[PDB]
């Protein structure tokens, strides 16, 4: 459970990110409401689940999959310029996962 | 370039009534600022509307005075701001 | 102050994040203002120290210290919590964020 | 030793009441109180709004007067501190 919602605010942040850098500094209406309301709702997903888990936890498993999913999504969409040292490091913090969630 | 379609819809002696294409969903932005002030010997007034909004009111004017009215982007690098020019 | 600044950011959301355990929420008033208002300290100056700054630098600074500072401002402010064994995840998290940013 | 304490009707109108209570020291004020107020009767529900936690008054509009109402302060929780009621006929 606790997971689930650590790696939902995971996706949020990462969609609030995105939509930043499609609007203009807080100008594009739709993709700037997109962003407050990603945030607002992520920091309130941060703000409860940080009481289960160990806030250091979280921290590293977001830190993590943080990147992993903001590149993971960046070859999805404008065919981003990277190679083994990227997908070999998503293993390694994505196994760094396993020892820390279940 | 974004802010387009500028025109007077309904006129009184008094107010005006003016509206725009804020875009298209994507290229909607925050919102406009509008600048109305005599055509100026006079004071510039100025207030701001919601993006998502493409029609705004401008009370409060002198009857038969000739007026210049700017729609600004929220930002700059949508496009020039459009003016016009109406007598009322 | 050229990395000091981005140290002040790292440092800004340490103490918001542990000051988000005391929000409670975002119900309890002072840690909900609290931890708002270290982020958008943490948002002025990352914009000023990244005019500068790269990034793979920002992100790589920040996952090390953050998982180091608030894990140790965790054990101190409440205590530790853990549902499963390896502390060692987290730096190897971090590895594996350090390998894909750096390298 | 619970938040808020000590609600009481500052001024009354029979059609308003102006009302406030303690929120307590810095590290016990909220960030969101919401207070319902309602007829004593119970011949109906009760009427809901919110208000922001930094501020220690409320006014509330459109009663009808003689009648005597019960009005309660929560808090943004409510199964983490307590509440108050109290009563007024206006
Ligand atoms: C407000 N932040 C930019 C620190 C979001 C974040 C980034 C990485 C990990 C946790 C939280």
């Amino acid at each position: 459970n606790p997971y689930i919602y650590l790696g939902g605010a995971i996706l949020a942040e990462v969609i609030g990110t995105t939509l930043m850098k499609f609007s203009n500094g807080f100008t594009r209406l739709i993709p700037s409401m997109g962003t407050i309301i990603c945030y607002c709702a992520s920091f309130w997903l941060l703000a409860q689940t940080l009481a289960y888990i160990p806030t250091g936890i979280a921290y590293a498993i977001w830190s993590g999959v943080g990147i992993v999913l903001i590149s993971l999504l960046s070859w999805g969409f404008f065919g981003q310029r990277l190679d083994l040292p990227a997908i070999i490091g998503m293993m390694l913090i994505c196994a760094g996962v396993l020892i820390i969630n279940l | 370039s974004v802010p387009t379609k500028l025109e007077v819809v309904a006129a009184t002696p008094t107010s005006l009534l003016i509206s725009w294409d804020a875009g298209h969903w994507w290229e909607w932005v925050t919102y406009y600022r509008i600048t109305y002030g005599e055509t100026g010997n006079s004071p510039v007034q100025e207030f701001t509307v919601p993006g998502y909004s493409s029609t705004a009111t401008i009370s409060g004017l002198k009857p038969g005075v000739d007026y210049t009215i700017t729609v600004y982007a929220p930002t700059s690098d949508y496009g020039s701001p459009i003016s016009i020019n109406y007598r009322t």
